[PDB]
C-alpha cells in the first residue's frame, strides 16, 4: 500500500504571492502523481497530470516539480478564483490520496 | 489517414524512378549532413579500432516530391525509404558496421511540401583509428570518421556539414575508459580515386589518455 | 466528456443501495472506471477499478467484500452495489475515468449517500 | 467453403488499407499501450557494461480501419498479417544488438478484436547498455536501465502508456533467473519526454535493481589475501639467525601479493579510479612490506629481539583493526 | 501423363489456400504430433550455461484443405512449398541462437499424405539455455531441458502431443558426450498460462551426470600429491631451516596457483563447490604443516623430536579422515 | 538476334514448368550422379572432433522437361536459372556448418545440355564431424568421414550414384593442404542405405584417412618431461649433507611436472579415459617423486648412502627400459 | 530527366539477365582493378590474412548502349540485380562480405557505349598457407586467387586493366609485424574437370619485422644464458646458491619455451626460434651438469672452473655467429 502526506494542513495568504505545496510518498512513485482541486460543493478537476506537465485549460501560474519521493505544487500568484483545497494523488500503484490542504483568503 | 494523405503518396510515387538521383543532368545534388553521437564505445588499442553509435541524419531536395496541400510535413515510417531515392553514403574507414532492425528498422523519413527530404537512421560503426605507441600510455589521438558517396562523384553529389554538424551526448556514461573526450573538429575535402573525384566529410575526435 | 450520476438517496442501515454513473461522449471499453470515497471535510479514498474489456475488477483491501461493480456496455453506465452498508458510511461518491498519465481527468457531479432516520 | 467467410473478411480489411500511415493521422494521437513480460533476465557482462534480457514485448493500440463483424470477436491471426498493417516503430534507446527470434516461424503474434483493438507481442533478446559505477566493487549495486520509445513519431503523433498499473506492468518470471553473479531485487518503471533536434519524443524507462553477491570474491581474492598476510606475519615467530628462511617468507608473500593484485583486475574494465577491492589489496600490499622491512631491520641489528617481540602482537592487531573497519564501512552502506 | 495430373492436383490444392488461417479456424483445435531424432548434443559449456543440440525436428498435423484422392502415393514436394502452406509457429522458449542448415539448400522436408496429413521436418541446430547448479561440481548431475511451445495459438487453437508415446525421441542412446553421460531422458506435456492465454508445451529433458576420471587425472591427483609433499618436511631435521621453509612455501604457492588456475574456467558463482572445498581443505592442511614447523622453530630457537614424531603420525591419519568424509558425503 | 533465339529457348522451357515436382516424379526415380573436388582440406581441429573441407560438389541428373532443340549443345547459364528449376536437396548428414560463398556472385554453375542432362556444381565449406578416440594419443590415425544424401526423397524417389569409378569420383587437389598436425593418406568411398524415421535413404559416404605427425608433441611435451627427469637424477650425484640444494632439486622438479601435467592436457578434449600421453607423464612424475623420497630416506639416515650409489645406476636404467617399452609398444 | 528515364527504361526492357553479352559469339573481356584499402591483419594461427579492397570490374554489354544522353549515367546499385554482372569469385576466400551501410557499397556506372563500370568494397579473409621453418626471420607469399566459376575461357576472359598499375594501395598498407616488399600480378588459365577457366592472381611478399622478437624473446633468452655463467664465479662449497642459479635458469628456459609455443599452430617441424631456445637450453643444462660434476670430482676443481669460465662465453658466441649468419 502507498500513503501520501500533504503538509501543512491549512494556510492563509492574500492575493498575489508565492505558495509551495508539499506531497511526500511512502516509497518510490516515478512520475504519476496527480494534483486535484476541490471547490466546495462542486466536482474535482485535474491540475497537473504526471509530474510537471500542465493540463489543458488551467492557468500557467500552476506548476509542479517531480522526483522519486517528494512532489511540490507551486503557484506564482494566488488569485481570487483559487478557493479550493488541493489533493495529491498517485498512480504508480493502485491509486491513493492525501488528506488535502485547505486555504483561505483575508 | 483521411484519404488526402493517401492520394498525396500515390501521386508522389507514380512515375517515380528511384534509380536516378534528383537533377540527374542539371546540377549536383546538395546533401546536408547532421550527426548526433550517442556513445563512443571501447577503443581497442590492440586492433586500432573503436566503436561509435550515432544518429546519422541527411537532408537533400527532390523536386519530384513537391506537393501542394494543407499538410506541411509528411512524417513517415521506414517503409517509404525503399521506394524513394536514397544517397549511397558509406563510411570509408569502417571495418564493420550495421544498423538496428528491432522492432522496426530504425529509420525516419520526413518529406516537406517544397521537396525537402529528411532521412535519419541509427548506426553503429567499428571504425579504424590510427594509434601511435610512442610515449604510450601518455599519448593523444585524433580518431577520424570519414564518409562519402560510393558511386556518385563530385559533380553528382556534394556533401555539406549542417550548423550543428556533430552533437555529443552526456559524455559521462561513455565508455572512454583510458581517454577523455577533449573535443571535435569537422572537416571536408575532395579525394581523387580511379572512379573520379569524391567529396569526403571527416569528423575527428580528440582523445587524451 | 460529460459524466452523469443519479441523485441522492436516503437508506436505512443494514439495507442495500444501487448507484449508477452514466458516461456520455466516450465508450467504456477502452478506459478504466475509477470510483472513490469522499468523506466530508476529509481526503479522497479509492475503492475499486473496472476493466470492461474482460470484466476484471480489483478493489481496495479495506473495502473487500463491501462493494461490487457491474458494468453494462449497452447502457453506457456502471453500477454500484453496497451490500452490508452501515450508518458510518455517510459520504459523497464520485465517478472518474483513467486520464492521460493514469490521472483522473473527467469527474462526475457526485452523489451523496445519507444513512439516518 | 467454411473458411471462405474468414478469407472474405481479411481481404476486405486490407482492401484500401494504407500501412504507411498511423491510425488517426488527422484526428487524434495513436496511444500505444505496452507491457513487458521478462522470461529470463540473462547474465550481466561487467566487462562490456551490458545485460542480456529476454522479453515478451507486448504492445496494444487502436485502429478504426480494421473493425470487422464476424462469427467470432477476436481474430488470432497468423504472423504475416502483421507486416501488412501499421505497427509502431518502437526501438530501444540504450540497446546495442537485440535479436528478434525467428525459429521456426517468426516469434510474433497478432490478435485483432472486433471493435478495432489490436495486440501485437514480440519475443526479443535485448543486449542493452547498463552504465555502472564500479567504485564500491565488489559490494556495489546497479540499476540497469532499459529505455524504449518511438523513433520517427513525435509526442504529438504516438504517445506510449502502460497497459496495467505501472507497478504491475513489468513482470519477471520466477524460473528465469540467469544471473549468476548479481541478484535481482526488483523493477521500477517511469515515463518522460526526451528532447531531440527533430522533436520531442515520449520515452519509456524501466530500471532493474541489481545487487552483486560477494561470495565469489571472498573465496577468490579476500581469503587468499588474508591468508597471505598471515603467511607474512608468521615470519616474526622464527629466529633472527635464519636469514635465508625468513627471506623466503619475505619474497614469496609479496610476490604472491602482486600476482593477486594483477589477477584481481582482469575481470574488471580498464577503470581509471580505484575500487574498494583495490583499497583492500593495497593496504594488504602494505603489510607485507611492513613485515619485510621489519626483517631487514632485525637482520641489520643481528638473544631474541624487541622488534620481533613487538611485531608478533602489533601486526596481527593493526590488521584486525583495519579488517574490522573496512567491512563495517562497506557492508552497511 | 502422371506428372501433369500431379501438377494439376498440386495447383488445385494451392488455389485459394489462405496461409493466414489455420486449419479448422472456426472449429476445434488442430492436433500437432511431434517426434525428434537427435543427431548429436554438441559442447555443454558451464561458462555460458547452455548446450548446443542438433535434431531432426518433425511435426505432424492434418489439414483438410490439402486432401487429394487421385494420386495413390505420398507426394513429397520441393522444400520451397513450405512457404505457401500453413505451418505452426513453434518456438523454443530457452533458445539463445538457432538456425536451420542451408547447405546445399534449406534443410526442410515437406510431404503431403493423401488424407491431408502434413509431414513437416526440419534439421535444426539450437543452443538451448540450461541453468546449472554447480554445488557438487564436479561430482554433480545436471538437468537440461528444451522447452517447446506454440507462440501465437492458444489451447483453443492448437494441441501438442508426442507422437509415438515415449518412442518419439530416438537417438539419445547413441550420443557420445566427451565429459558427461546421458542417464535418462523424459517427455512432459504441459499447459502453461500467460497473461495472453493458455498455451500448450512439450518438454524434452535429459539428466547428465559427469564422468569424473578427467578430474582425478587433472586436479585431484595433483592436489593430493602436494599434501603428501608437505609431510616430507617432518622427516627433515629441525636445524635445516631453509629446506623446510622452502618446501612449505612451495607447497602453499602450488596450492594457491592450482586454486587460481582452476577457478578461471568457471563462472563467477557466489557459492562454494565440492572441488573448492577439497582444495581449501588441502590448503588448510599445508598451512597447518607450515604452522607446525613454525611452532617447532619457536619452541626450540625461542625458548622437538616428540612433536615431530607426533605430527608425522597425526597428519597422514587426519588427511585420510578428511578423504573418507569427503568421498562418502559427495558420492 | 542470337540472344533473342536463346531467350525464346530458355523461356519456352520455363513455361508450364513446376519446380515443386521432381523429374520423373510419377513415372520413375531421379538418379543424381555425384562427385567431389577437394580443392583444399581444412585443418582437423582435435579439441572439438571436427574437420573442415572445401569441395566443388558437382551433381548431375536428367530432366526430360528441359530438352532444347537449338543451335547450341550445352547452355552455360548463370545462378538465377538454378532457383527456377528442380535441384536435388543434397545435405551432409555429418555436417555442423557450411559456407556457400556467394562473393561476388553466388559460386554455382548450371549447364543444361540438349538431351536433358543438367550439370549443377557448387562451392562449399563443409565443417563435418569426425568421431575421435584418443586412446593412442598422439600416435592416433583417424579416418574422418563425410556422409551426404537426400533429405526428403527416399530410395523410392532419388538414388544417388558416384559418376566415374567409385575409386576416382572423390578427387583431392595437389597443392590443397591446410593440414598441419596430420597428413592425407588416402580416400575411400561407399554407398549404404540408412533406415530413418521417415523411410530408407540412399546415403553416400567417403572416408579420408589421416595420421597424426608426432613431431609437435615431442618438442613441447615429451622432451620437457624427459629432460626434467634427467635433471631430477642430478640429486643423486651431490653431497649427502647438502640438504637445501637437493631439496630445491626435488621441490622444483615436482612443481614443474605438475605444471607440465596441467599444460599438456590443454587444447585437448575433456575425455573420460587416460591417454598414452597421460601414461607417460604419470610414470615420469612417479620417478621424480621417488627420487625426492630416496633423498628423504637419505636425510633420515644421516649423521655416502650405499642407497645413493645404487640409485645412480638403477634409476637411469629403469627410465631407459621404460622408454624402450613405451616407444616400441606404441610405435 | 524525362529523356534519361525513358532511356533507363528502354535499356532495361527485354534485358535477359540469364544470358551473358555475346552469348552465341566471342567471349566477353572483364578487365579488373583492385584498390587495396588496408590489409586488416595476417594471423599465423588460422593461417589467413584479411584484405579490404575496392574491387572494380570492366566489361562491355551492347544491350546497355545509349546515344542521346551525352554523360556517363551512374545508376543506383539497385540496378545491379537487373543487369548481367560477371561471376568472379576469389578461390582462397574463407569468408567475405560487402558493407551494406548506409546502403550496399556497390557502384554501377553505365558509360555511353554499353561499357559497365561495376565496383564493390569487399573484405576477404583469404587463406594463405605459411612455411614457418625460418620463423621469425621468415618471409611469406600470400595470394588472392580470382577466377570465373561458371563461364569458361571461351565464355569469359579476364585481364589486369592497367597491367602492374591495377593493384594500387599496396605500398601504404601497413600490417603491424610484416612489411609488404613486393606485389606481382599473374594471369593464370587453371583447368578443372569442367573446362579451362580464366584466373587473375594477386600475390604479396611479406617479410617480418624482427625487432619485436628481439625485444620479446631473443633478449630474455640470451640474458638467462649470461645468468647461468654467474655460477662459475661462485665457490664450489656453496652448493645451495649454485643449484639455485641452475634451476631458475633451466625452469626459466623451459617456461619461456612453453610460453612461446602456445601462440603458434601445432606444426610438426622445428622453427629457427625453437632451435635458438633449444640451443640455449642445451647450454644451461650443460652449466648445471658442470657444477654438479665439480661437486662430485671433489665431494665423491679450480682448473675446471677457470676453464669452463673461458669456454662457455666463447662457445655460445660461436653458436650466435653460426645462427645469425645462416638464418640471415
Ligand atoms: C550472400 O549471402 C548472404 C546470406 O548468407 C546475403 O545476406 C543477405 O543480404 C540481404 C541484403 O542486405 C538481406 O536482406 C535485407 O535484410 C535486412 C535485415 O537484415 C538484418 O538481419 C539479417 C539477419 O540476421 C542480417 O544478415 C543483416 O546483416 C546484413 O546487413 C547489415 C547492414 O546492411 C550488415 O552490417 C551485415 O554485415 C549484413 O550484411 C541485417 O542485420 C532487411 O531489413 C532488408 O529489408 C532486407 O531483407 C538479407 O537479410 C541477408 N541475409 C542474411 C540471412 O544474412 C548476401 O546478400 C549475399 N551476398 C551476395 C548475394 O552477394
Ligand atoms: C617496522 C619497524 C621499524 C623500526 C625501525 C627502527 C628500529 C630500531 O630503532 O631498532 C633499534 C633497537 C634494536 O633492538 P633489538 O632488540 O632488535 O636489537 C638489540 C640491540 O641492538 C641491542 O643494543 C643489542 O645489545 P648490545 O647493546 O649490542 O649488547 C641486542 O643484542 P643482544 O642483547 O642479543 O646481545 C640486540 O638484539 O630497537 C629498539 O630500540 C626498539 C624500537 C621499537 C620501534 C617501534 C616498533 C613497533
Ligand atoms: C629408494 C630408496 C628407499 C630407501 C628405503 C630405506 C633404505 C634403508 O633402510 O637402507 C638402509 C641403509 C641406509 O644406508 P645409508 O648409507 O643411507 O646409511 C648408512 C647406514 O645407516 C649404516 O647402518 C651406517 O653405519 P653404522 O651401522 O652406523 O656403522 C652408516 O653410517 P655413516 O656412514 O653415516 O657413518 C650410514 O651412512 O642402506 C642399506 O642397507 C642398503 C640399501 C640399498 C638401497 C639401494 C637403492 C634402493
Ligand atoms: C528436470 O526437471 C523437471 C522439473 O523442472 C522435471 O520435470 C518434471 O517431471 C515430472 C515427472 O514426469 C513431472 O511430474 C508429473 O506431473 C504430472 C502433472 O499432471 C503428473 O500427472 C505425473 O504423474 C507426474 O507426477 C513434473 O510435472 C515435471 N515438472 C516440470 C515439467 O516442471 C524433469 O523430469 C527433470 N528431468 C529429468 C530427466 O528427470
Ligand atoms: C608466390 O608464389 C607464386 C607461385 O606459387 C608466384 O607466382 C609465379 O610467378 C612467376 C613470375 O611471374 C610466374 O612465372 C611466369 O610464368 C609465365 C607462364 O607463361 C611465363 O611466361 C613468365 O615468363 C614467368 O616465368 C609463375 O607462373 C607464377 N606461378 C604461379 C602463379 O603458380 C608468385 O610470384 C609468388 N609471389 C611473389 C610476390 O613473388
Ligand atoms: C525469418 O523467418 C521468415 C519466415 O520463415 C523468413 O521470411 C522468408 O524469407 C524468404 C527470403 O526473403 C522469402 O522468400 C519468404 O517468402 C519469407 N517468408 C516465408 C513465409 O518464408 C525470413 O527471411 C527469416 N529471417 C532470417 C533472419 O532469415
Ligand atoms: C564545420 O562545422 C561548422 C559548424 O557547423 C560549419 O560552419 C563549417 O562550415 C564546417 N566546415 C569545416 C570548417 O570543415
Amino acid at each position: 500500500n502507498i500513503v501520501m502526506t500533504q503538509s501543512p494542513k491549512s494556510m492563509s495568504m492574500s492575493v498575489g504571492e508565492r505558495v509551495t505545496l508539499s506531497c511526500k510518498a511512502s516509497e518510490y512513485v516515478g512520475t504519476y502523481v496527480s494534483w486535484y482541486q476541490q471547490k466546495p460543493e462542486q466536482s474535482p478537476k485535474l491540475l497537473i497530470y504526471g509530474a510537471s506537465n500542465r493540463y489543458t485549460g488551467v492557468p500557467d501560474r500552476f506548476t509542479g516539480s517531480g522526483s522519486a519521493t517528494d512532489f511540490t505544487l507551486t503557484i506564482g500568484s494566488v488569485q481570487a478564483e483559487d478557493l479550493a483545497d488541493y489533493h495529491c494523488g498517485q498512480s504508480y500503484s493502485y491509486p491513493t490520496f492525501g488528506a488535502g490542504t485547505k486555504l483561505e483568503l483575508k | 489517414p483521411e484519404g488526402d494523405v493517401t492520394v498525396i503518396l500515390n501521386n508522389l510515387l507514380e512515375g517515380y524512378d528511384n534509380k536516378l538521383r534528383p537533377d540527374i543532368g542539371v546540377k549536383p545534388t546538395l546533401i546536408h549532413t547532421d550527426m548526433y553521437v550517442n556513445s563512443i564505445g571501447p577503443v581497442n588499442a590492440i586492433n586500432m579500432e573503436y566503436t561509435i553509435d550515432i544518429f546519422f541524419a541527411q537532408t537533400w531536395y527532390d523536386r519530384r516530391l513537391k506537393f501542394n496541400s494543407t499538410i506541411k510535413v509528411l512524417r513517415l515510417n521506414s517503409n517509404m525509404v525503399g521506394k524513394i531515392w536514397i544517397p549511397d553514403t558509406f563510411f570509408r574507414n569502417s571495418k564493420k558496421a550495421d544498423a538496428h532492425w528491432i522492432t522496426t528498422p530504425n529509420r525516419m523519413l520526413r518529406i516537406w511540401n517544397d521537396g525537402r527530404v529528411l532521412y535519419t537512421l541509427r548506426l553503429t560503426i567499428d571504425a579504424e583509428c590510427q594509434l601511435q605507441l610512442h610515449n604510450f600510455p601518455m599519448d593523444e589521438h585524433s580518431c577520424p570518421l570519414e564518409f562519402s558517396s560510393y558511386g556518385y562523384p563530385r559533380e553528382e553529389i556534394v556533401y555539406q556539414w549542417k550548423r550543428s554538424s556533430v552533437e555529443v551526448g552526456d559524455t559521462r556514461s561513455w565508455r572512454l575508459y583510458q581517454f577523455s573526450f577533449v573535443g571535435l573538429r569537422n572537416t571536408t575535402e575532395v579525394v581523387k580515386t580511379t572512379s573520379g573525384d569524391y567529396v569526403v566529410m571527416s569528423v575527428y575526435f580528440d582523445l587524451s589518455r | 466528456v460529460q459524466l452523469q450520476q443519479s441523485g441522492a438517496e436516503l437508506v436505512k442501515p443494514g439495507a442495500s443501495v444501487k448507484l449508477s454513473c452514466t458516461a456520455s461522449g466516450f465508450n467504456i471499453k477502452d478506459t478504466y472506471m475509477y470510483w472513490v470515497k469522499q468523506r466530508p471535510e476529509q481526503g479522497l479514498e479509492w475503492i475499486g477499478r473496472i476493466d470492461p474489456a474482460n470484466g476484471d475488477t480489483k478493489y481496495d483491501p479495506k473495502f473487500q467484500g463491501k462493494a461490487t461493480i457491474t458494468t453494462d456496455t449497452f447502457s453506457n453506465t456502471a453500477y454500484l452495489q453496497l451490500s452490508s452498508l452501515t450508518s458510518e458510511d455517510t459520504a459523497v461518491y464520485y465517478c472518474a475515468r483513467k486520464g492521460l498519465r493514469w490521472a483522473m481527468d473527467y469527474w462526475g457531479q457526485g452523489t451523496s449517500v445519507t444513512v439516518s432516520t | 467453403d467454411n473458411t471462405t467467410v474468414f478469407t472474405r473478411i481479411l481481404d476486405r480489411l486490407l482492401d484500401g488499407y494504407d500501412n504507411r500511415l498511423r491510425p488517426g493521422l488527422g484526428e487524434r494521437v495513436t496511444e500505444v499501450k505496452t507491457d513487458i513480460f521478462v522470461t529470463s533476465f540473462g547474465p550481466v557482462s561487467d566487462h562490456d557494461m551490458e545485460y542480456t534480457i529476454d522479453v515478451f514485448f507486448r504492445q496494444s493500440w487502436k485502429d478504426e480501419r480494421l473493425k470487422f463483424k464476424g462469427p467470432m470477436t477476436v481474430l488470432r491471426l497468423n504472423n504475416l498479417m502483421a507486416s501488412k498493417i501499421w505497427t509502431p516503430d518502437t526501438f530501444f534507446h540504450n540497446g546495442k544488438k537485440s535479436v528478434a527470434h525467428n525459429m521456426t516461424m517468426p516469434n510474433k503474434l497478432l490478435r485483432i478484436t472486433e471493435d478495432g483493438t489490436l495486440l501485437y507481442t514480440m519475443r526479443l533478446t535485448v543486449r542493452a547498455e547498463c552504465p555502472m559505477h564500479l567504485e564500491d566493487f565488489p559490494m556495489d549495486a546497479h540499476a540497469c536501465p532499459l529505455k524504449f520509445g518511438s523513433y520517427a513519431y513525435t509526442r504529438a503523433e504516438v504517445v506510449y502508456e502502460w497497459t496495467r498499473e505501472p507497478a504491475r506492468s513489468v513482470v519477471v518470471a520466477e524460473d528465469g533467473s540467469r544471473l549468476n553473479q548479481y541478484d535481482l531485487l526488483g523493477q521500477t518503471v517511469d515515463s518522460g519526454i526526451v528532447q531531440s533536434s527533430t522533436g520531442e519524443y515520449v520515452v519509456m524507462t524501466t530500471h532493474f535493481h541489481l545487487k552483486r553477491k560477494i561470495g565469489y570474491f571472498v573465496i577468490q581474492t579476500y581469503l587468499p589475501c588474508i591468508m597471505t598476510v598471515i603467511l607474512s606475519q608468521v615470519s616474526f615467530w622464527l629466529n633472527r639467525e635464519s636469514v635465508p628462511a625468513r627471506t623466503v617468507f619475505g619474497v614469496t608473500t609479496v610476490l604472491t601479493m602482486t600476482t593477486l593484485s594483477i589477477s584481481a583486475r582482469n575481470s574488471l574494465p580498464k577503470v581509471a579510479y580505484a575500487t574498494a577491492m583495490d583499497w583492500f589489496i593495497a593496504v594488504c600490499y602494505a603489510f607485507v612490506f611492513s613485515a619485510l622491512i621489519e626483517f631487514a631491520t632485525v637482520n641489520y641489528f643481528t638473544s631474541v629481539s624487541k622488534i620481533d617481540r613487538l611485531s608478533r602482537i602489533a601486526f596481527p592487531l593493526l590488521f584486525g583493526i583495519f579488517n574490522l573497519v573496512y567491512w563495517a564501512t562497506y557492508l552497511n552502506r | 501423363g502422371n506428372m501433369s495430373f500431379v501438377k494439376e492436383t498440386v495447383d488445385k490444392l494451392l488455389k485459394g489456400y489462405d496461409i493466414r488461417l489455420r486449419p479448422d479456424f472456426g472449429g476445434p483445435p488442430v492436433c500437432v504430433g511431434m517426434n525428434i531424432d537427435i543427431a548429436s548434443i554438441d559442447m555443454v559449456s558451464e561458462v555460458n550455461m547452455d548446450y548446443t543440440l542438433t535434431m531432426y525436428f518433425q511435426q505432424y498435423w492434418r489439414d483438410k484443405r490439402l486432401a487429394y484422392s487421385g494420386i495413390p502415393l505420398n507426394l513429397t514436394l520441393d522444400n520451397r512449398v513450405a512457404d505457401q502452406l500453413w505451418v505452426p509457429d513453434t518456438y523454443f522458449l530457452n533458445d539463445k541462437k538457432s538456425f536451420v542448415h542451408g547447405v546445399t539448400v534449406k534443410n526442410r522436408m515437406i510431404r503431403l499424405h493423401p488424407d491431408g496429413t502434413v509431414l513437416y521436418g526440419l534439421r535444426i541446430t539450437t543452443t538451448a539455455a540450461c541453468m546449472m547448479d554447480l554445488r557438487r561440481y564436479p561430482l554433480d548431475e545436471q538437468n537440461c531441458t528444451l522447452e517447446i511451445e506454440s507462440y501465437g495459438y492458444t489451447t483453443d487453437d492448437i494441441e501438442f502431443y508426442w507422437r509415438g508415446g515415449d518412442k518419439a525421441v530416438t537417438g539419445v542412446e547413441r550420443i557420445e558426450l566427451p565429459q558427461f553421460s546421458i542417464v535418462e531422458h523424459r517427455l512432459v506435456s504441459r499447459n502453461v498460462v500467460f497473461a495472453t492465454g493458455a498455451y500448450p508445451r512439450l518438454s524434452l529433458s535429459f539428466r547428465l551426470k559427469r564422468n569424473i576420471g578427467y578430474f582425478i587425472l587433472q586436479t585431484y591427483m595433483p592436489s593430493i600429491l602436494i599434501t603428501i609433499l608437505s609431510w616430507v618436511s617432518f622427516w627433515i631435521n629441525y636445524d635445516a631451516s631453509a629446506a623446510r621453509v622452502a618446501l612449505g612455501i612451495t607447497t602453499v604457492l602450488t596450492m594457491t596457483t592450482i586454486n587460481t588456475h582452476l577457478r578461471e574456467t568457471l563462472p563467477k558463482i557466489p557459492y562454494v563447490k565440492a572441488i573448492d572445498m577439497y582444495l581449501m581443505g588441502c590448503f588448510v592442511f599445508v598451512f597447518l604443516a607450515l604452522l607446525e614447523y613454525a611452532f617447532v622453530n619457536y619452541i626450540f630457537f625461542g625458548r622437538v623430536n616428540a612433536i615431530d614424531r607426533w605430527s608425522r603420525i597425526v597428519f597422514p591419519f587426519t588427511f585420510s579422515l578428511f578423504n573418507l568424509v569427503y568421498w562418502l558425503y559427495y558420492v
